[PDB]
């Protein structure tokens, strides 16, 4: 089953900045039917005149949606900590972050978190077959 | 700051003038170097002369929220005002000795009232000999 | 720290030195009077304790004086002396002054190394063969030699037995126009009488540095069968059968092309250093520099090349410059074509004016492969360097995996379990390889097709795999060091 | 492996013979296998080289 | 302990730059002579792993040595190479060949000469005028020594003979590149003949594929001789591997014809597991070099997937074979096109030049020597060298899907399975293979023109009389068509000009 | 050192066995550490002598 579009594994692994501990990489399941979006190119091309473009720093961005922990203080799935995530999709494709960061959090009730995470990079790991290098 | 282990608490000196502890919430310099560019008449080459230092200068703005504001505020207004310069803890370039030349001191009763805000403007000054060398 | 003066911190030093990471271990002769034991290794402090503890002159303090005034500071020295076999026999060399000195004047000589050199003053004129020899009196100590002063002439007897005592070539001032007031009427001829005989041939490494990691090893002679003992015990330090030690090591060999080009056994655990029949210093003088400049005293770096003007130059060294370049050009190439290193003069004269040696490329010994293939792997020292330097760090980051749950046979990971999965742990593996680009590696070629994780039940057949066991499969490839540009020059004389 | 052989429950009626068997008596049998965690990790490495 | 990290024992690091990855390759096999001082035996499949294991294993210069020169120099990874040495025949005769040099030297200058390869090429400078032929003739110095030729320098005349005996050293050639002078100066009153005078007349016949082949799947055959005896005996040993009597073991071979192109055409013998490759009279490299670099080629190291042809100035160039420029083409291409049609391997020159530098010839088509089929009704169905690739590739994967019905309960006479059975029938066997077949579509086939004809399944008991059919034996029919590529585009250009 | 774990709050109902307990009565058992007033660092000198 190789067709379904769906998230299989979700591992986090949290870090507090102020006492140095660190969680081990605790799974997690998502609060409804959405699902997470990336963007793994950083570069941005503005559209200039006669075809032309223009290239801005921009970074690498994520977006996980996930059930809290209630093992885990509601702080700390805000900006008060890093993240190291990893997804797995049905597929097989699975792509991890390192070192990333909270960014602009919002109020929630307890239950669900919309994460909005931020890197140097994505590494994307693509099913066997691939063409690219 | 990149990476979300970042610490303000920890980086930032607590800023001070002649002893009396105030909060900060800017801090700004100007540094440079005097120049003697010249250039000259119906030719292709121009020319310069290092002649000096210039003088430094620091600006910073501090903010009164606690309770009673104007009675700190109105208190620290006389230190400013006292005669000749004194030790000054720079947020970040650390401890140097400055001689207040402004400060404006904004409020307000009815757009803002419980909150004090004022914008100063510190000059290096180094103790000199009276002799004139 | 606990003091009278009680204030909110207290503080503690312990002592100066602290880069232990770095190990150098030297090796050679010694004399009978040195007081330190034979075949065990031994911590080696400054050079206070030297002559005393290995003897006066020796080559074994001879080697460790290069080393100590090459790294001043940042690594750690230790020695292994050895003694002379049953019935070895020392060289023997004869130096005879001849004709009466009828001017006032003053005699100077250059052997084995500037350090040796001599200056003094003829006493007067018409002084006698017998009255001049006084030379006798002004030989330092150190000089692995020693001088008997006989009637009329010098001889000179190695201090150690065996063939290391075979290696000189004297440069003197007593004839031509050189007049630093030279004195008239004076001569000295130069001959050898006896050869040295037996070396020794130890083969007791697996006891005396047991179990133990040295990161440059150091060999003060020129015996091919003892040469072969270490290469043989380095191939174990990097052997497959236990965890490893790693290590390089520093030889020369000396004679002529057709005897050097015969030593190449194919070895990628050694540096073999050549040297012309008639190199106007002592050869293991040049070989500890060599050695002790890359023994990490400079390469805590493993990218970093020993070569150049600037890195390989062995400043401790200086001779005087000789009349031809010694090696050939023709010859300087076929030597760096078959893995061997070359060194030469970092400046330039032929007025016999006093310069220091360089080297041309920082190579190993390594040609052909297991299979027999030809390539050039293992060609630059820095490989051997950086396939260590990966080895220890890839074991390191793997560590987190140690007491990790597994899930095979079922990938969902249920919630709230601390655990992965193969396709998880590659998919980390491959983010630390990437991030190791310019460091470690360069570039893959195809990093989806050069990184494999298998769990041991799809190795092993139906009921004989392991539970927890993975095979791990990586391949990687170093900094690229140059390429070539051919140019294709046009002048268009025709314009548009 | 599978959870539908490796658990079982009987009466003790079925087991003893007739007029042996205890009311209230229950014979139970269960297989498990505890949990697995990373023990060794083999590498191969093998190094190649950029030519020229 | 060791190095502290390593000392825990969760990890065991091996580090080793022999060690492989992936499988081996497809496997070529190489056969030709060789000379005495071989170690090799004859008659024995052997294999090879680097090129400096060669000459003590096969001899100094021999046919076998330079054929896999090439080989490893043409496919550096994805292979694995065989040998097959074989033995000269008792009554053998080596070829004899003769060079001359006439005059004496005046003038300096520099004389290079090209035998048979760049590789074995030689450039010798005289240095001085007044050199008569006896100071000449230092080229004997000069000859490599793994030339398949003996230097005998004689007084003013070399002779040069082959180091094996046959009709195999009969197509050596040597030119003075330098006559026509355009920058390198050659010697005034020097001149050079080249010239034969004993052909070879013995060539071997093995017989024993059957015994040294047996039961062993290779992928490509390169043979290193001219005697189309021996050619015909590789291609019925191909045709065993491709029949129906017991399993196949695929395979293809290469050869090579040269003559004159009445002579060429002469060999064709509808084989469709044969690519000969034609070369004419005056082809200045050795034939033998040539055929084994195209095999190589077309080797794993361009056919790891099957539907690739080896054609082209890109996919089908020999950048290890250089032989100098010329303005003659060699083939006309009135004979290009008449050999094209009949099923022969053409070649040529990258670029062309009267400079007299170097170049390297590339395949012109990929064609075997199919042209009729069984009951002489003419086709292209095999023509294509891929088609056969295809052909075992498409037989393959069909074996490896059917397996799924290997002791699967059936039903023939009521086709009313119970419920809870595991098993099929006729129809619905038929109908999982058309899904099959179908999925493939644009992989291995081109679309079926109508795919309800081109399949057909029916049971043994259908097919023969009463009480003659087993129970549980099935037969299959099936056509099909290989994928569709661009192959040549017409182009008709009508210039046109405004109206003054 | 844990703030989670140095705090707890009991009901006597829940202490006191069946019908022996008092209505309205709580323990409360705290743990803490006063502030610190010291720290002890050692430290090395390394005086370095080569270039890098």
């Amino acid at each position: 089953c190789n067709k379904q579009n769906g998230v299989k594994n979700i591992l986090i692994t949290f870090t507090h900045c102020d006492t140095g501990e660190v969680i081990g990489p605790i799974s997690h399941e998502q609060p409804d039917d959405t699902l997470p979006t990336y963007k793994t190119c950083a570069w941005t091309n503005t559209a200039l005149t006669n075809g032309a473009v223009m290239r801005s720093a921009s970074n690498a961005t994520m977006t996980l949606p996930v059930v809290r922990d209630p093992r885990v203080p509601l702080a700390w799935y805000q900006g008060c900590a890093q993240i190291d995530a990893q997804v797995e999709k049905f597929d097989g494709t699975v792509m991890t972050l390192t070192e990333g960061a909270v960014t602009e959090p919002e109020e929630s009730d307890g239950r669900a978190v919309t994460m909005t995470i931020i890197a140097a990079e994505i590494d994307e790991l693509l099913p066997p077959g691939s063409l690219a290098a | 700051m990149a990476g979300p282990c970042y610490n303000p608490n920890e980086h930032y000196l607590p800023a001070s003038f002649k002893g009396v502890p105030f909060d900060a919430d800017s801090s700004d310099s100007e540094h440079g170097r005097n120049g003697a560019e010249a250039e000259f008449v119906f030719g292709e080459r121009t020319g310069y002369a290092d002649l000096g230092i210039k003088i430094r200068s620091y600006s910073i703005r501090a903010r009164f929220q606690t309770n009673d504001h104007v009675a700190l505020s109105n208190a620290f207004i006389a230190v400013l005002e006292s005669t000749g310069p004194g030790l000054l803890v720079h947020p970040t370039r650390g401890p140097v000795m400055a001689a207040c030349r402004s400060a404006r001191v904004t409020d307000s009763k009815v757009d803002a009232a419980g909150v004090t805000y004022i914008d100063i403007d510190f000059v290096e000054a180094n103790d000199t000999v009276t002799g004139f060398g | 720290a606990l003091s009278d003066g009680f204030v909110r911190l207290c503080i503690d030093p312990s002592l100066n030195f602290f880069g232990e990471g770095c190990k150098i271990l030297v090796e050679g002769q010694i004399t009978d009077d040195a007081t330190a034991a034979e075949n065990v290794v031994t911590c080696v402090n400054s050079e206070l304790d030297l002559v005393e503890r290995f003897g006066q002159g020796s080559v074994l303090t001879e080697s460790l004086r290069k080393v100590f005034c090459m790294c001043k500071s940042g690594v750690s020295v230790y020695a292994l002396p050895r003694a002379d076999a049953a019935a070895a026999v020392s060289a023997v060399y004869t130096l005879t002054v001849t004709g009466t000195a009828l001017t006032d004047g003053r005699v100077q000589l250059y052997m084995g190394e500037a350090e040796y050199s001599l200056d003094i003053g003829v006493d007067e004129g018409d002084t006698p063969t017998q009255i001049a020899a006084k030379i006798v009196a002004a030989i330092s100590p150190d000089f692995p030699y020693e001088a008997t002063a006989a009637a009329g002439v010098i001889t000179l007897t190695a201090r150690n037995g065996g063939t290391i005592g075979n290696h000189l070539s004297v440069i003197y001032t007593n004839l031509g126009s050189c007049t630093s007031v030279t004195p008239e009427g004076v001569t000295v001829a130069f001959a050898q009488t006896t050869p040295g005989s037996v070396n020794p041939e130890p083969n007791d490494y697996a006891s005396v540095v047991n179990e133990c990691c040295f990161a440059v090893y150091v060999l003060s002679s020129d015996d091919t069968d003892w040469q072969e003992n270490l290469r043989d015990w380095i191939r174990s330090a990097w052997d497959c059968s236990k965890p490893q030690c790693f290590g390089h090591g520093y030889v020369f060999n000396k004679g002529t092309l057709g005897q050097v080009l015969a030593d190449g056994d194919n070895s990628a655990e050694l540096s073999r250093l050549a040297l012309p029949t008639t190199y106007p210093v002592l050869p293991y003088l040049t070989n500890a520099a060599y050695g002790a400049l890359s023994a990490c005293s400079t390469c805590e770096n493993p990218e970093l090349n020993v070569q150049g003007q600037t890195y390989g130059l062995l400043s401790c060294i200086n001779m005087p410059e000789s009349c031809t370049p010694g090696w050939e050009f023709t010859e300087v190439t076929q030597l760096q074509n078959n893995g061997f290193v070359v060194s030469g003069p970092a400046t330039t004269s032929g007025q016999g004016n006093f310069t220091s040696p360089y080297i041309y490329n920082d190579v190993t010994n390594y040609l052909r492969d297991e299979k027999n293939r030809p390539n050039a792997t293992f060609r630059d020292a820095s490989s051997r360097r950086l396939a260590a330097a990966t080895g220890v760090a890839l074991a390191t980051f793997l560590q987190q995996f140690n007491g990790l749950a597994v899930f095979t046979k079922n990938t969902n990971i249920k919630t709230g379990i601390i655990g992965t999965n193969l396709r998880l742990m590659l998919g980390k593996i491959r983010k630390w390889a990437s991030d190791n680009v310019g460091v470690l590696f360069s570039e893959f070629d195809n990093i989806n097709e050069d990184i494999q994780l298998v769990s041991d039940f799809d190795v092993q057949p139906k009921c004989v795999g392991q539970p927890g066991v993975f095979h791990l499969n990586m391949r990687y490839r170093p900094p690229v060091r140059g390429a070539r540009i051919n140019v294709n020059l046009v002048p268009a004389l025709f314009d548009n």
